């Protein structure tokens, strides 16, 4: 189950 | 952190380390922009959200590997003790963004954007402790997220389009909670669907870019009910 | 460092480092067991290069990274700072690892397969102190590198057989140090080349084990060649 | 140019 990547920005 | 750094200065650095992949410079730059004590704009709130899920996401995996390789030896202390070292630091680096929201970004938080980010990244750290604990306060720290996570979906559900993405972010997250730490699979399947659909009848309202974000997000909801049903 | 953990016990947690990609973790306790003052394994000597290697692997590419961004700017001071900020701590690697071959790895090796290993590892770091430097101790640094470079050919032709694994490694990066820090291509092509050749005429003499173990690094010696010419 | 990579073992 994914959470948001939220890595890149 | 970072007292006698501008605060513009430590922005264009975070953005700088982002760029060389150099995710602790970025959050104790970005720590450094918080404890100046203005608010964060949207771009701003990115930079911050991005390098602390960079660390604290190198971390997990971390211990991950470590507590597998643990529990295969369960079936000398070194295993053990080096897990309870990353763990630790783990711990850490959440204490560190939960003082961040606290002191004092959520309650400066007036907007529904930055008020639903903000807590958002607070049921977001406190369900990385979850991941981890196992003693006296697993309970605790459960409620904290959860109470975190539904304060932000009541602000989001009355002051956000179903299509917004923080707001489709913060469902994804909350359904990935339901599933993982709540033992709530069906409530995590709901919610996700509810989200799903609702986005969808929502779409039409939308430019090229922001369906773009938005159905990129809905995807990612997709994949999650497709491996839970 | 790490003087109140067992040598063994700071080989182990080493070996947990890597398979959790915890390489500043695995440095730490390879500088550790070093200190401890006993000689090193191969397989130790093997966990302090990959753990040193992977650490100022990243600094390496981080600051060209910030090098190019700073070289398109000059065509605030932000950009030169941070820049500078990971120089010095990538300069801070090469030193502690240059410090612990000369206390006092290198002068207890006496195998040609520790000595020639330590000496390619000094070669390497200060090949890495060549490619940022730009001051009054470029050449000093640069003739340092090379050094240490050949006193490890000059004993690796000597004791090592033409296939072994350590003897190709140090010619393919005595190769990228002609081609990139000393300016001399030529060299670099030819080194390659005669190392290349030698090595094909003895692998008749090899197992199956050790044919892959050699053919891998001169694919590498061929890649470069390919590049080059 | 690459040299040995190194980091892995
Ligand atoms: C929690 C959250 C943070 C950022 C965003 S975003 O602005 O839409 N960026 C984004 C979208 C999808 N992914 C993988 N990153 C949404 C939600
Ligand atoms: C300098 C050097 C270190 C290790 C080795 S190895 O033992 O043969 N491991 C290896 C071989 C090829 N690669 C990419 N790693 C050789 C040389
Ligand atoms: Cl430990
Ligand atoms: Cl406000
Ligand atoms: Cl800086
Ligand atoms: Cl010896």
């Amino acid at each position: 189950a994914g959470s948001i990547p939220g890595r890149r920005s | 952190a970072m007292g006698s750094m501008e605060r513009a200065s430590l922005i264009q650095k975070a953005k700088l380390a982002e760029q060389a992949e150099r995710y602790e410079d970025m959050a104790a730059f970005m720590k450094g922009a918080v404890e100046k004590g203005e608010e964060l704009s949207c771009e701003e709130r990115n930079l911050l959200s991005v390098a602390y899920k960079n660390v604290v996401g190198g971390q997990r995996a971390a211990w991950r590997v470590l507590s597998s390789i643990e529990q295969k030896s369960n079936e000398g202390p070194e295993v053990r003790e080096y897990r309870e070292k990353v763990e630790t630091e783990l711990q850490g680096v959440c204490d560190t963004v939960l003082g961040l929201l606290d002191s004092h970004l959520i309650k400066e938080a007036g907007d529904a954007e930055s008020r639903v980010f903000y807590l958002k990244m607070k049921g977001d750290y406190y369900r990385y402790l979850a991941e981890v604990a196992t003693g006296d306060d697993k309970k605790r720290i459960i409620d904290s997220a959860r109470s975190a996570y539904q304060e932000a979906m009541d602000i989001s559900k009355k002051e956000m389009p179903p299509t917004n993405p923080i707001r489709l972010g913060l469902a994804l997250n909350f359904s990935v909670f339901h599933y993982e730490i709540a033992n709530s699979p069906e409530e995590a399947i709901s919610l996700a669907k509810t989200t799903f659909d609702e986005a969808m009848a929502d779409l039409h309202t939308l430019s090229e870019d922001s369906y773009k974000d938005s159905t990129l997000i809905m995807q990612l909801l997709r994949d999650n009910l497709t491996l839970w049903t």
